[PDB]
């Protein structure tokens, strides 16, 4: 097929108006008229965003977590032969001589 | 919709109506969203058939392999004190049936 | 020479394989541009009210209005109680209904069994 | 990211990719060179020039608009228009 | 006190922290994205600070602070358990999410939500760590639903894309059948144990039954995207490659086999439910891949190589062995998010080209990303001295020691030469032979943040396996005794992998066109499965909702019975009663009726 | 999508679409650009070959077994353009796209922010409200007594008029629209 | 704290190996406890010693209410709703 | 993987072992003195170090010693390798002696056969 004179000349009129549109649709250099109204940063941010929180949590463990029966329960020490158990300064004693087996 | 024509300057481009036009009776089923009915490569008996064979195939052969393992020429794994019988969770006061273990 | 494509309800004969595009007569012709008038006839009135500048709203729909209609307060005026439609109705509204009713009450009387027998491992069941 | 296309740049790309055309005279060819009426070219030509400009530009056109873009200039005002392109 | 519990709760707070600062002038204007990756980069330090506590003494700890509610005898409360998984798996996350953090800011620069896109990743992120490090069924369901939906929301990142909301709602729908069977394990759980945390549900299940332990497995299968649930996983590509970097393959898709290595104790009591789980993995793996080997989409030939990796992980939870899967679910994060990362570079610099088909000449176009994606890709095979070897090899040296299904561990090893092979179509289409992109070459990789992105999960695909199969304690029983040829049985198959991918891509720049096969047109077409199980389903469920529950019941029939034949009765009644003439003849007859009838059969 | 479709397709035009299908296809096939050149001109030859046939039947055969052919022998998963329908970039900006009806709803004060934009704005405004009575007059005047028979818009014929039928497809958002 | 019954809530002794390396390398979970104890445990122990103090200005206490026996349903009449209620 | 399975499954399953049921002669058929294997580590020992209970085998000292040398030498991941070196050897050692036994169970199975064929033959003629 092929474009009529009557499709050309519209698709030509609408051409004209679009790109007329966009130029307007530009901005101007003075358009945006807002109302009249690093080791620092890194060390502003470490301080609140790091300290404070677990200066928090710490008393709210320490203090209020711990202050009940079985909130925070640690899985015990794991206790090897030939140790010292340092709350009762007791000596778990080594294992039998191992047999070589080279 | 997803049947219809793509380049076609419709007035709801995205469910892809013209307006004024009938609608289908299951125009909430035929969205783009949902059930499709286009044209696929590969007829719907063949594809419905392949898979059906694959899935089947898969599941005898499943089977088939656990009616016959694989393992290694080793004897069963030897635990201390009778296979473990405290450790498990045996009861203390019963004594259990010795388990013996010898060198070889 | 190749296999041919077997069309489905959900995977339609695609537009270029149907045997009817190819064998067109005179009153085909006609009939398109029949459907073409009437879809420019539509498409002019749509525009015409979607470019219209004092318009300020929503162009209704005569066809959304009639599909809305139709599948809402359309549906028992038009109902009338055939063979069918009483088998379907009476299937799909009682048959789940009874199908549940035998697993639950089968499912329960052997539960209550076992309990009565005291073969039921309930222990450590404090939570009911 | 990408620069922006300009019309300028547009009918450049375009002729580039017709005088890399072998059946085109780079001599004869102007952006109102009609490829049948004066270019001596058929539909089959117009197609695989379709499907050139839509390598080069990264982008398809559509059957029903391909099948109207006749000249150098038709396809700029075609691929402007899609892109957004007023200068 | 101790330093462990303080240190895991403030990285979890520190993560929340820049979600309350988001109603402020800092969310409004442009340094957002660099303000969550800094608090990213710090909650990474301070978590790795617990993983150095744990890998001296093994301390492991549950903090129960907060008490939510006493059903009776059940009491549900706020409870973390900081284990080794926990304590392990968080830095990894951080770590990935602060580089994908990275690679977002330089990828989504013109994106005028980019404040809310990293705001919704933050969500994820804290999503999935109260998923991880949750110690009760109610909290890890919270982290499970809330992963979903973070994953519903940002699938559809581009509210306007068809297939970006449909590729929404299938992840939605696949992730709640995943949900009913969790509720079922839930269910169980609670009515035969009286708990929902597990130091009871452990103490208690000393024989884990059939019931729960097939919620549990059908839960994560829905999770991981495992044969029958899979295919809503290649469909989640249609999110901003950063979505599929950071949620999908490196954190969200492991929520399964995390699921099921919580729960290990059970599995270990059961039998049968681990040999479904390994049947499971094995037809996974081998479908994804076979897949894989075919597709022309860099994003999905990724997804469908997670997909594989995943059913990878869940047979060897199959053969009874959960630690050997949490290192390769870590091994898997770091190597796949920075190949996800990589292909996101290429389709960046190519005009959101991803086409394997237009890509070419990148070997020398692109050199830094070449270099990643060819590290990552030897990673991912397994290569015998990065971090995919820590994992795979054993895996698959544990697999071929088991007593297991033979089919299973054929498949296994099947699956991995077509993970070579896949690899090898990747690299060959990509980075070698000539361009096939359009001629305005706008390839530029020379951004600061993009190469120190790549630049930091590179060294961690090199040198972290090693670091990591290092500083943990022993806890299997290793494979020290083994024929040589099984020794050697990864190499063996990835070489062969190799190969005859390589023969094949070779045997394309043959003057040779030969129409498809029917086995590349179902590996192509991912085995019909989408298209039927797609089709067929949901047609006839959409179509018994309106014929049958709509229109059938609640339109006719439930009209019918009680209100239309009372209303008819009635007005049939009332037309009879008055539809006299009036005339005084007829009623006084009426009367004599009445008085003969009163007066005779009244006694 | 900018051309008014017809009533139906001719047999060039059909022949046409099966040709350029056929070619998208034989690239997603041949990968590489000398292998593509090579079966594209064996592909043109068999066109060419075919190309002189006085008889329509034969010739309807012919395309209706190429058809046949084409669907046999396609690309399950055909390279699609990333911004054409199907495509993975297809619709992407559908949700930045907002209309200048939107945009008269702004507050006086977000007005006030962009003061040269809207009387640029507040011109087009006037030039449509100018023109609708003569638009509508030209559209009414040449249209056949039955009614519109195609979906295309006569031109402006007259020199201080505008095609009839121009503001949203003027003011269509930009495909990049933000 | 330790503010509840060690009976009600039992708890096994704890035993706490003692320390002792193989190695000449610095030990950078003791250097990190360091740090910890210096930057949070005094900060936190300083404020909750001010709180403390405060608390201990105004103390003021809070009794468990105890409940009398009453005869249960056993002991009840029947159709006596006043014992009833009680039991 | 193996020869093993050929001979089990397309052989004879009777002369080929059963994993799952072995061993079934008794431990002193053919054995005039066999002895008793030892275990170094004890109960208790096991216990404290919270061993795994797949860990606490008869291999389970080396296993204590390796855990009680990496834990002294934290920073220094890089130490415990005679450790590591002698309880690979003491595991591959006892998948010797399970080797053996597995051995072991076949001849016996295949001897039988041929004693009760023997013995078939001789009741026959
Ligand atoms: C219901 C069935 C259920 C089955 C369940 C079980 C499934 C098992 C799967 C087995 C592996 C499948 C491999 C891929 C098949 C699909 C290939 C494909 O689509 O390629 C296109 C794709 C490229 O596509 P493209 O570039 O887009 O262009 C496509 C072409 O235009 C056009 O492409 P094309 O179509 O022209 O090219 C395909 C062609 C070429 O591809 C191949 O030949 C692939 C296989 C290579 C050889 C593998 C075996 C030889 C090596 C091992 C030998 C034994 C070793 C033993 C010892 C090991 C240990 C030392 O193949 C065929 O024509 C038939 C292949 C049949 C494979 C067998 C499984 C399916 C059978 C289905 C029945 C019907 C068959 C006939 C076809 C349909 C009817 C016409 O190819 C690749 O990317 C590479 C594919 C090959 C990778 C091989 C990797 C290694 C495989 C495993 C080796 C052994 C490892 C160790 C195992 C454990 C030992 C203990
Ligand atoms: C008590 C109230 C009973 C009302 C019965 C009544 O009027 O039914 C309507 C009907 C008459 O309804 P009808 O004549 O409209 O029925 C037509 C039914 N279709 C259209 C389906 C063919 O009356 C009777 O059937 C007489 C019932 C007499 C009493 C029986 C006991
Ligand atoms: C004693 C002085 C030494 C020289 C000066 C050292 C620097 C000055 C500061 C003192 C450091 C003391 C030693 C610490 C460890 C140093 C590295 C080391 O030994 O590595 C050993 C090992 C390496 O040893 P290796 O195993 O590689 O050695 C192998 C040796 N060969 C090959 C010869 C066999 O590395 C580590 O342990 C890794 C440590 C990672 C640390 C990660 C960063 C932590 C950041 C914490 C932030 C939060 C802090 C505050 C927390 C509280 C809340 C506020
Ligand atoms: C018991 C609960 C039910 C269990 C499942 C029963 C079947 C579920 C019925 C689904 C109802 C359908 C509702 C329709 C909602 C909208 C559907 C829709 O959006 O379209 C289909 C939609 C998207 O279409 P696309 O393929 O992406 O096309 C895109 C083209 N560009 O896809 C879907 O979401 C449909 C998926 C239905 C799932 C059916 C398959 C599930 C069956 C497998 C279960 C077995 C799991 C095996 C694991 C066992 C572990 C022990
Ligand atoms: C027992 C020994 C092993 C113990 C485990 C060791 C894990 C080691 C992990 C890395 C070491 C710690 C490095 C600390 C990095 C964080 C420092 C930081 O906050 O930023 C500083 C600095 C700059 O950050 P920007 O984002 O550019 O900010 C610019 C500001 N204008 O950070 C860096 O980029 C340092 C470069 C890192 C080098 C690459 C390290 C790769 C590590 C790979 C393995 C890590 C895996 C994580 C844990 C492994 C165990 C699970
Ligand atoms: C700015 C922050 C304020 C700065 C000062 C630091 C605050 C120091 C904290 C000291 C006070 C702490 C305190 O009072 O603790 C008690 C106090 C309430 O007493 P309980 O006995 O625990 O309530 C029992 C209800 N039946 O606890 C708290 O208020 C702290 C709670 C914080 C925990 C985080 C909140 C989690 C809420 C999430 C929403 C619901 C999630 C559902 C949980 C699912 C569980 C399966
Ligand atoms: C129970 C033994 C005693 C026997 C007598 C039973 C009396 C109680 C049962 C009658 C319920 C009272 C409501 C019905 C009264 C009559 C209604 C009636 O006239 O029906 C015809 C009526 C005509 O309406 P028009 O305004 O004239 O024209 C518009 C047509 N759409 O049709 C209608 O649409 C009116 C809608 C009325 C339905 C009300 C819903 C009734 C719900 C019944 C639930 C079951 C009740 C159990 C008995
Ligand atoms: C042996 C294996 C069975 C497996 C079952 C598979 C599903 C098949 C069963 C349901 C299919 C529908 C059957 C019922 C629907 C009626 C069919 C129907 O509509 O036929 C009517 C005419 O009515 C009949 O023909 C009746 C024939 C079938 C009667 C079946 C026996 C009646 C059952 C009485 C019980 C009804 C209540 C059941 C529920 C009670 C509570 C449990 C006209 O059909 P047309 O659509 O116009 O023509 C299409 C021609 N192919
Ligand atoms: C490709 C596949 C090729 C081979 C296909 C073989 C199909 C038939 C088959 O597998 O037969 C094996 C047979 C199954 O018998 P089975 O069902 O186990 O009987 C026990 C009764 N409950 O097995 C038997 O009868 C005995 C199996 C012995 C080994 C059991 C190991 C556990
Ligand atoms: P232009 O305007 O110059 O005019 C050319 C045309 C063709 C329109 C002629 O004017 C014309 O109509 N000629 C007579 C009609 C005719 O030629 N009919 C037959 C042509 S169709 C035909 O012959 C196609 C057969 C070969 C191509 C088959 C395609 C199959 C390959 C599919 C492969 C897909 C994957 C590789």
């Amino acid at each position: 097929s092929g474009y009529t004179p009557d499709e050309k000349l519209r698709l030509q009129q609408l051409r004209e108006l679009r790109r007329r549109w966009l130029k307007d649709q530009e901005l101007s250099p003075r358009e945006p008229v807002l109302p009249p109204r690093k080791t620092y940063r890194h060390s502003i941010f470490a301080v609140t965003h790091v300290l404070i929180p677990v200066w928090i949590i710490h008393y709210y463990l320490k203090y209020h977590v711990t202050a009940k029966p079985y909130t925070v329960v640690e899985r015990k020490p794991r206790i090897f032969p030939g140790d010292t158990i340092l709350e009762t300064g007791e000596v778990i004693p080594l294992m039998k001589e191992f047999p070589d087996q080279h | 919709q997803q049947e219809r024509d793509p380049w076609y300057d419709w007035d709801h481009p995205d469910l892809r109506l013209n307006w004024g036009e009938p609608i289908h009776w299951d125009l909430d089923m035929y969205i783009r969203n949902r059930v499709d009915t286009s044209p696929t490569p590969v007829s719907w008996n063949t594809m419905c058939k392949h898979l059906f064979g694959f899935v089947a195939f898969m599941l005898f052969m499943f089977w088939v392999g656990e009616i016959y393992p694989s393992y290694q020429p080793v004897g069963p794994k030897q635990y201390p004190y009778n296979d473990l019988y405290l450790e498990r969770g045996g009861d203390p006061t019963k004594e259990p049936e010795p388990v013996v273990h010898y060198e070889i | 020479s190749f296999p041919k494509y077997k069309p489905s309800r959900l995977a339609t004969l695609p537009a270029t394989l149907d045997p009817a595009e190819y064998d067109i007569s005179p009153e085909t012709r006609k009939a398109q541009a029949e459907r073409l008038a009437i879809r420019s006839r539509l498409k002019r009135e749509y525009l015409l009210q979607y470019n219209d500048p004092n318009r300020l709203g929503v162009i209704e729909d005569p066809a959304l209005i009639r599909w809305t209609y139709a599948r809402s307060a359309n549906i028992y005026p038009n109902f009338r109680p055939t063979p069918k439609t009483s088998l379907l109705g009476a299937l799909f509204g009682i048959g789940p209904l009874f199908f549940w009713y035998y697993v639950f009450k089968t499912d329960r009387d052997k539960k209550e069994k076992l309990i009565q027998e005291g073969k039921l491992d309930q222990t450590f069941n404090i939570s009911y | 990211d990408a620069p922006p296309l300009t019309l300028e740049a547009i009918k450049d790309r375009v002729l580039y990719v017709l005088k890399l055309y072998d059946k085109i005279d780079p001599e004869k060819l102007s952006v109102n060179s009609h490829f049948m009426k004066d270019l001596g070219l058929d539909s089959l030509d117009q197609v695989e020039i379709i499907m050139a400009m839509e390598d080069e530009f990264g982008f398809e056109i559509p059957d029903i608009d391909a099948e109207k873009l006749m000249c150098p200039q038709e396809i700029v005002d075609y691929i402007a228009d899609k892109k957004d392109v007023y200068e | 006190m101790n330093p462990f519990a303080s240190l895991t709760l403030t990285t979890l707070t520190i993560l929340t922290i820049p979600i309350m600062m988001s109603n402020s002038n800092i969310y409004k204007t442009n340094l957002y994205p660099n303000y969550v990756k800094t608090t990213v980069s710090y909650a990474f330090t301070l978590s790795l600070v617990p993983l150095l506590m744990f890998m001296h003494t093994g301390q492991e700890m549950i903090i129960s602070n907060w008490h939510w509610m006493t059903l009776q005898t059940v009491e549900l409360s706020l409870s973390f358990k900081m284990d080794y998984f926990s304590v392990m798996f968080i830095p990894v996350a951080l770590f990935v999410t602060w580089s994908i953090m990275e690679f977002s800011m330089w990828y989504m620069h013109s994106d005028p939500f980019i404040n809310r896109f990293f705001k919704y990743l933050l969500l994820f992120l804290i999503t999935m760590m109260i998923l991880v490090t949750a110690n009760n069924l109610f909290q890890l369901f919270i982290g499970w639903e809330g992963v979903g939906i973070m994953s519903f929301l940002l699938i559809g990142w581009w509210h306007g894309r068809t297939d970006a909301n449909t590729a929404a709602l299938q992840a939605i729908l696949y992730n709640r059948i995943g949900d009913i069977g969790f509720v079922l394990s839930m269910a169980w759980f609670l009515t035969h144990s009286n708990a929902w945390d597990l130091q009871q549900i452990f103490m208690l299940n000393n024989e884990c039954p059939n019931m729960p332990l097939i919620g549990l497995l059908l839960a994560a299968a829905g999770k991981s995207a495992q044969f029958g649930l899979h295919p809503w996983l290649p469909s989640a590509m249609e999110g901003p490659t950063p979505v599929s970097a950071l949620l999908h393959s490196s954190t969200m898709v492991v929520a399964g086999v995390f699921l099921l290595i919580r729960f290990y104790p059970l599995m270990e009591t059961n039998k049968l439910v681990q040999t479904m789980t390994l049947c499971l993995g094995a037809i996974t793996t081998l479908f994804t891949a076979l897949c894989a080997i075919t597709q022309n989409d860099i994003k999905k030939i990724v997804a469908f190589s997670t997909s594989s990796q995943l059913g990878l992980m869940m047979v060897t939870i199959g053969i009874n062995q959960p630690h050997l899967a949490f290192l390769h679910i870590c091994m898997h994060a770091f190597f796949k998010a920075m190949l996800f990362m990589c292909s996101g570079s290429i389709i960046h610099s190519l005009n959101d080209e991803q086409d394997i088909r237009k890509m070419g000449g990148l070997y020398k176009a692109m050199p830094f990303t070449t270099t990643a994606l060819i590290i990552g890709s030897l990673a991912l095979t397994g290569m015998p001295y990065l971090t995919g070897f820590y994992s795979k090899d054993l895996i698959i040296e544990a697999v071929n020691m088991s007593y297991t299904n033979a089919w299973a561990l054929l498949m296994t090893l099947i699956a991995t030469s077509l993970t070579a092979a896949y690899s090898t179509r990747i690299i060959f289409f990509a980075f070698l032979g000539k361009p096939r992109f359009p001629p305005l070459v706008l390839i530029n990789e020379n951004n600061p943040l993009l190469i120190n992105s790549i630049k930091r999960l590179l060294i961690g695909s090199i040198f972290a396996g090693f670091i990591i199969s290092n500083n943990i304690p022993p806890m299997t029983v290793p494979n020290t005794t083994m024929p040589l040829y099984m020794k050697m049985t990864a190499l063996i198959v990835t070489i062969m992998g190799f190969m005859l991918a390589l023969e094949l891509n070779n045997t394309t720049y043959y003057l040779k066109f030969k129409y498809p096969s029917q086995t590349y047109k179902f590996s192509n077409m991912l085995g019909y499965y989408p298209s039927i199980m797609h089709r067929l389903p949901t047609y006839h469920n959409l179509s018994m909702s309106q014929k049958s529950a709509s229109s059938l019941l609640d339109l006719i029939w439930l009209e019918t019975i009680l209100p239309k034949t009372t209303s008819f009765i009635q007005m049939k009644m009332s037309i009879m009663v008055s539809n006299q003439k009036g005339l005084i003849k007829l009623y006084f007859l009426s009367f004599l009726i009445t008085i003969m009838i009163s007066m005779t059969l009244f006694n | 999508a900018f051309s008014a479709p017809a009533a139906y397709l001719t047999h060039q035009q059909k022949v046409l679409r099966l040709y350029k299908r056929a070619l998208r296809h034989l690239e997603s096939w041949c990968v590489h650009r000398d292998k593509y050149r090579y079966f594209a001109c064996l592909m043109r030859a068999r066109f060419d070959e075919h190309k002189n046939e006085k008889d329509m039947v034969k010739a309807t055969q012919l395309l209706r077994q190429a058809e046949e052919e084409f669907w046999y022998g396609q690309h399950p998963q055909p390279y699609i353009f990333p911004e054409s329908p199907g495509g993975t970039s297809y619709e992407r900006y559908e949700c930045y796209k907002v209309p200048e009806w939107c945009l008269d709803d702004w507050h006086p004060s977000e007005k006030a922010m962009y003061p040269d934009y809207f009387a640029k704005r507040e011109q087009w405004k006037r030039l449509r409200r100018e023109s609708w009575e003569r638009e509508v007059k030209q559209l009414q005047e040449e249209t056949p007594p039955g009614g519109p028979r195609t979906e295309a818009l006569p031109p402006a014929r007259k020199e201080g008029d505008l095609p009839p039928l121009w503001w949203h497809i003027v003011t269509r958002p930009r495909e990049r629209p933000m | 704290p330790d503010s509840w019954d060690k009976d009600v809530y039992p708890e096994p002794p704890r035993r706490t190996p003692a320390p002792a390396p193989q190695t000449s390398l610095p030990n950078p979970v003791t250097y990190l406890t360091k740090i910890f104890d210096l930057l949070v445990d005094r900060p936190v122990t300083l404020a909750r010693e001010f709180i403390e103090q405060q608390h201990a200005k105004n103390r003021y206490y809070y009794y468990h209410r105890e409940f009398r026996r009453v005869p249960d349903i056993t002991e009840c009449e029947e159709k006596d709703i006043l014992c009833m209620f009680e039991a | 993987m193996g020869a093993h399975l050929a001979r089990r499954y397309l052989g004879d399953a009777s002369k080929e072992p059963d994993p799952l049921r072995m061993p079934t002669f008794p431990p002193d058929y053919g054995f005039p003195e066999r002895k008793e294997r030892e275990m170094v580590a004890t109960q208790q020992e096991m216990n404290d170090a919270q061993l795994m209970l797949q860990q606490r085998d008869y291999c389970a000292h080396y296993l204590i010693q390796l855990l009680k040398c990496k834990r002294d030498s934290f920073p220094n991941f890089l130490a415990c390798k005679h450790e590591q070196h002698d309880w690979d050897y003491c595991e591959h050692l006892d998948y010797v002696k399970r080797m053996k036994e597995f051995e072991r169970e076949r001849r016996l199975l295949q001897r039988k056969k041929r004693r009760e064929q023997r013995e078939a033959e001789m009741a026959r003629g």
